[PDB]
């Protein structure tokens, strides 16, 4: 059923769809898949000036 | 998921089940081994007697 899914209701299709970095905003906005983000206990960046 | 970590989540909980049922149905084997000493034991008139 879901090989129909992947044919059909995966794309080829909009009648109002959105995508985001069609949209201007993201130029504001790194976006970056980190699919493991369920397992973190924390999220660290370090800054030097 | 399709993570690497989800895949390994398993690994340790399909080797729980390598370990556990190669114990229980070694238990058996432990087992019939202790029923024997005590149907032994059952029919065993102490000696001197």
């Amino acid at each position: 059923d879901v090989e129909f899914d992947a044919l059909l209701g995966s794309y080829c299709n909009t009648l109002s769809l959105v995508r985001f970095l069609e949209l201007g905003l993201s130029v504001a906005c790194v976006c970056t898949k980190f699919p493991e983000l369920a397992y973190m206990n924390e999220g660290r960046v370090q800054f030097e000036v | 998921d399709g993570t690497g970590i989800s895949l390994h989540r398993q690994l340790r909980a399909i080797q729980q089940l390598a370990r556990n049922v190669q114990a229980v149905l070694g238990a058996f084997e432990r087992g019939t081994a202790d029923q024997m000493l005590h149907v032994l034991l059952e029919k065993a008139p102490p000696l001197a007697l």
